[PDB]
């Protein structure tokens, strides 16, 4: 297999590449948050309706109490995971009735009034794309417990987070929600990644169009890919498969004459029936302990994933993150949470530089026997003239004393070039 | 308040109590006491009874060790998180939202606790917010002025520039604004004067 | 042991019993009259008791998990049948979690759909901003477990003693 396409970067001692354009990229991150809450009746699973089996089972001690306690701990842990990930705001924020945000379209992520479920088109697609087994599992003494937060309330929490991040930016996550116009919020986010406000304000319509196109592409990408929601479906598959295996293990003889306790009672005397019931009890108890052990390991994995999801919700949705690749590929601007069955999907809106151009660069400018260094940018040359520009977008400006600072003479810096510095 | 540490102590004590309690389980044998089994039966059947007790007790001990390993993994994850909070919240100022308290994080103080650490997160919470009329840029002399570090606000009649996280209105000058382009591109630009510091100097 | 309800399943003439996906019986054919019956096992549930502290009151409520209320101050929830609590249309914070959005509290014991939060509508407009004029220095506590009790087990002494 090939690792990647081969790219050789044209490294030289005085050439720099400066971006002249950008792409607003929205990417998806799917994280499992909770599992299916399962409870097992130890006596009913191992022995069913047999009193003699229960009497023999009592000789083994507090195994049943341990398994019930462990399952109860997992069951409360799942609700705690959902509370930690989604219930991070104590105010239910709402969007204004006029959905105008300076050209930005949020129809695919805001709740749809037409739908009875009050879910977004993306959330509705996520619920549709994640899917007598249950009856049999119930009939063998295993019960699925309902999640404490219902899907509509989880959708309501995502709606409140979206309304807070859209109408108030990151202010609602750090205290009271302070209203700010959405272009000004996006300008603040552009300042966070080192791009000036003018770049956002001048190219507002292009940025809004790019964001809308990216959101539409995200919905199409989710609707058109079967393996997009593999993590959540994988968790559902493991839980169902574990319950099916545990139910299937009741049909195992475990080295006894029959797997049916009623047959053992109806066919043998108590001295040997006690032995056969003991064989069935030890096999079924081993199966149940194995199931509880894998449930605990999966609970630890889901707890780690939920802690990661809560960290992404806090740092990507409720603020702007400077951590590289934590909130999408590219310079992170903002993030949008979407509820999904047993999980969360983060739409990471990032800034990707594009259309880079070569320029001749210098560390400092020598003027009047003094070395001038950029305050916030980089010195670039298009061939004949020297300018100073911001590092992440090409905006050439005249080299003046306002945007440069003087430190020392021209004899120490290696690679300093001679150019004029304008005085206002 | 201290439910997590007490919960860990409770789980450890409960696990040891359960493991001790499991010695009183017959495990399908005549008695749970090995001395009675030796004192009452011949070696051919005593070996079987001792085998039943050994397999039950060994299963109990393996179960206890397995849950100890799972709890050890959980406590290791919590300790790694605590070390990360100690490094990023106490030994520096963190810009991660909600990692070191609710609000804008200022500093943190560590306190020792039985089997754990308590972090006192000192954070800055904005309060007493006030409405203002805002504009993206100020149009002066056919040029667009943008704030260097703040935001343009209006109290109704006058325009000022203030820092984003505290209200401190200052006069819009060339020192705190930068010029990029003309007034024809920015959507929502308003007309206001931009003071020049050099103007009284050369005038006088 | 189970209820024998009417079945809509059309068996072939040679088949006598019926099985689930997981090899559990779900249907049977009556040998007296050639009709199909859906064998469904009798109801079972996890009895959970919802109670406040004994310091405050001794009233309790019982939740039968997964059991319809007609097969057992009786209210029907998606979690199961709750007996001993009265449904209130008001929404409060969750005190005792019941499930499926239902929570219980003591005021008698009431059951309600829990409120997620206070409703706040932010006055978003295209040219208005809100600027803080003051601040609060907030100190908050975070409790994190670091270590456990270090345990060692003598395998020979535990299993066999002397
Ligand atoms: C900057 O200039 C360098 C060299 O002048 C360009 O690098 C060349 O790229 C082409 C196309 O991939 C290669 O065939 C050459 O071998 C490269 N030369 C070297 C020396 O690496 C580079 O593409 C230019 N950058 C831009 C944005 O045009
Ligand atoms: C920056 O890139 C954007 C697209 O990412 C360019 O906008 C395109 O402009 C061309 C021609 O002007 C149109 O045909 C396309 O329809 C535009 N695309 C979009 C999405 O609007 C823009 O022109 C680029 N700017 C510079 C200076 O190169
Ligand atoms: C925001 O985007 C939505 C969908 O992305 C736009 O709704 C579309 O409107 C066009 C024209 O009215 C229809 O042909 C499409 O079928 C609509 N799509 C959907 C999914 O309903 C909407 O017009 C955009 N603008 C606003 C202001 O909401
Ligand atoms: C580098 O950029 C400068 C500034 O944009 C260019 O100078 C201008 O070039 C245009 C067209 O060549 C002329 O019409 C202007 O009169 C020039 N301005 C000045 C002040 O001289 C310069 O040509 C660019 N250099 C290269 C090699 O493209
Ligand atoms: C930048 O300017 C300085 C001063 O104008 C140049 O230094 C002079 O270089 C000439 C020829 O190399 C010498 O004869 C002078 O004695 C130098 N004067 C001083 C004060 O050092 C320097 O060469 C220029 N650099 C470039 C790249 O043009
Ligand atoms: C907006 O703020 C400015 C500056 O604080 C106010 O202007 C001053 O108002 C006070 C009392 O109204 C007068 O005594 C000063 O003489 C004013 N200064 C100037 C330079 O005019 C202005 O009144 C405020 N506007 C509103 C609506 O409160
Ligand atoms: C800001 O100032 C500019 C220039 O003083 C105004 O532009 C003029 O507007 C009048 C009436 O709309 C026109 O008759 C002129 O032709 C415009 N001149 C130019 C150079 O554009 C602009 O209207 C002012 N904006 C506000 C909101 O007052
Ligand atoms: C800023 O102004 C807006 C509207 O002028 C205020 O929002 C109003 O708040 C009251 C009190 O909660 C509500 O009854 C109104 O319905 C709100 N109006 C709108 C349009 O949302 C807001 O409170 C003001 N901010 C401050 C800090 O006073
Ligand atoms: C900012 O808030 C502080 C309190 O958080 C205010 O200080 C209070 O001032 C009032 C009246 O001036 C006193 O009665 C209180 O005792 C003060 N509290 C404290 C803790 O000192 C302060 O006045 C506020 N500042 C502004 C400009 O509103
Ligand atoms: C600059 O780079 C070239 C090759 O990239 C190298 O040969 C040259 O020595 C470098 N300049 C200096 C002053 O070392
Ligand atoms: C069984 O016997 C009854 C009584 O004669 C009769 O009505 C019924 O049709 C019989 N069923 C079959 C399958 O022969
Ligand atoms: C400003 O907002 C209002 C409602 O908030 C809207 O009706 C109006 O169209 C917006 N202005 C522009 C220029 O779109």
């Amino acid at each position: 297999m090939s690792l990647g396409a081969e790219n050789s970067v044209a490294y030289s001692n005085n050439s720099i590449a400066i971006p002249t354009n950008f792409t607003i990229s929205v990417t998806t991150e799917i994280l499992p948050v909770s599992m299916t809450k399962t409870s097992v009746d130890c006596t009913m699973y191992i022995c069913g309706d047999s009193t003699e089996c229960s009497n023999l089972l009592l000789q083994y001690g507090s195994f049943c109490t341990q398994l019930k306690r462990a399952l109860t701990g997992i069951a409360v842990e799942q609700d705690k995971n959902t509370q930690e990930v989604f219930a991070q705001v104590k105010q239910i924020y709402k969007t204004p009735p006029i959905k105008y945000f300076g050209g930005f379209n949020f129809s695919q992520i805001l709740p749809d009034p037409s739908k009875p479920s009050k879910r977004s088109p993306i959330e509705d697609l996520l619920f549709n794309k994640v899917t007598d087994l249950i009856c049999a599992q119930k009939f063998n003494g295993l019960t699925v417990l309902p999640p404490l937060l219902t899907d509509e309330m989880i959708a309501q929490y995502t709606s409140a987070l979206l309304a807070g991040t859209i109408t108030s930016g990151w202010t609602f996550g750090a205290g009271p929600a302070l209203q700010i116009p959405f272009p000004m919020q996006m300008a603040y986010r552009f300042n966070g990644i080192g791009v000036t406000q003018n770049v956002l304000y001048e190219n507002q319509k292009l940025i809004a169009n790019q964001f809308n196109s990216a959101i539409g592409k995200i919905q199409d990408s989710l609707s058109s890919t079967p393996s997009a929601l593999g993590k959540l479906q994988d968790v559902v598959n493991h839980n169902a498969q574990a319950l099916n295996t545990l139910v299937k293990q009741l049909s195992s003889k475990f080295g006894a004459i029959s797997s049916v306790l009623n047959d053992i009672l109806s066919r043998l005397d108590p001295p040997e029936a006690e032995v056969q019931i003991d064989r069935l009890i030890t096999g079924r108890l081993q199966s149940l302990q194995t199931y509880v052990t894998q449930q605990l390991i999966r609970a630890a994995e889901i707890r780690a994933s939920a802690n990661l999801a809560a960290t992404k919700m806090s740092e990507c949705v409720l603020g702007q993150s400077k951590r590289v690749d934590f909130c999408g590929k590219g310079y992170h601007l903002m993030s949008f949470p979407q509820s999904a069955p047993h999980g969360v999907v983060f739409l990471h809106v990032t800034y990707v530089p594009a259309q880079e151009k070569n320029f001749t660069t210098a560390p400092a400018i020598c003027h009047d026997g003094k070395a001038h260094f950029p305050r916030e940018g980089v010195f670039v040359s298009n061939g004949t003239h020297w300018f100073v520009t911001q590092r992440n977008f090409y905006e050439p400006q005249i080299i003046t004393t306002d945007n440069t600072f003087v430190s020392g003479n021209c004899d120490v810096v290696i690679g300093i070039v001679n150019n004029t510095v304008y005085d206002p | 308040a201290l439910g997590k540490l007490q919960d860990v102590v409770n789980h450890n004590a409960q696990a040891l109590n359960t493991l001790v309690k499991q010695l009183s389980s017959k495990f399908g044998a005549i008695s749970s006491v090995l001395n009675d089994i030796l004192s009452r039966l011949d070696p051919p059947e005593a070996e079987v009874q001792i085998d039943r007790l050994i397999t039950g007790r060994l299963q109990s001990l393996q179960t206890y060790v397995t849950q100890q390993l799972i709890r050890a993994a959980e406590i290791r994850a919590s300790a790694n998180l605590a070390a990360t909070k100690m490094s990023e919240c106490v030994l520096g100022q963190s810009k991660r939202v909600d990692f070191c308290g609710k609000g804008y994080h200022l500093m943190s103080f560590p306190q020792s606790a039985p089997h754990g650490v308590v972090f006192l997160h000192v954070t800055y919470v904005p309060a007493q917010e006030k409405n203002f009329t805002t504009a993206p840029a100020i149009c002066h002399d056919g040029k667009a002025h943008f704030p260097r570090e703040g935001v343009f606000v209006s109290n109704g009649t006058h325009w000022f520039v203030t820092q984003r996280n505290f209200y401190e209105p200052q006069i819009i000058t060339t020192d705190n604004t930068f010029v990029s382009g003309n007034c024809d591109v920015v959507i929502g630009i308003v007309n206001n004067t931009v003071y020049d510091p050099l103007q009284p100097e050369l005038d006088s | 042991t189970g209820v024998l309800t009417e079945s809509n399943k059309k068996f072939l003439p040679f088949q006598q019993f019926g099985r689930d996906i997981a090899d559990t019986t779900d249907a049977v054919r009556d040998p007296q009259t050639l009709e199909i019956l859906d064998i469904t096992p009798c109801s079972f549930g996890g009895v959970s008791v919802i109670t406040p502290g004994t310091n405050t009151s001794n009233q309790v409520a019982v939740l039968y998990q997964g059991v319809n209320c007609t097969e057992v101050n009786v209210f029907q929830t998606r979690a199961g049948c709750l007996i001993g609590a009265e449904y209130v249309n008001n929404s409060y914070e969750c005190d005792i979690p019941i499930g499926a959005g239902i929570c219980a509290s003591y005021q008698s014991i009431i059951a309600y759909t829990m409120s997620l939060g206070a409703e706040n509508s932010v006055a978003y407009s295209n040219n208005s901003i809100a600027i803080p004029t003051n601040f609060t220095i907030s100190v908050t506590t975070e409790i994190l477990p670091v270590s456990m009790t270090k345990t060692s087990v003598d395998c020979t002494m535990y299993i066999c003693g002397d």
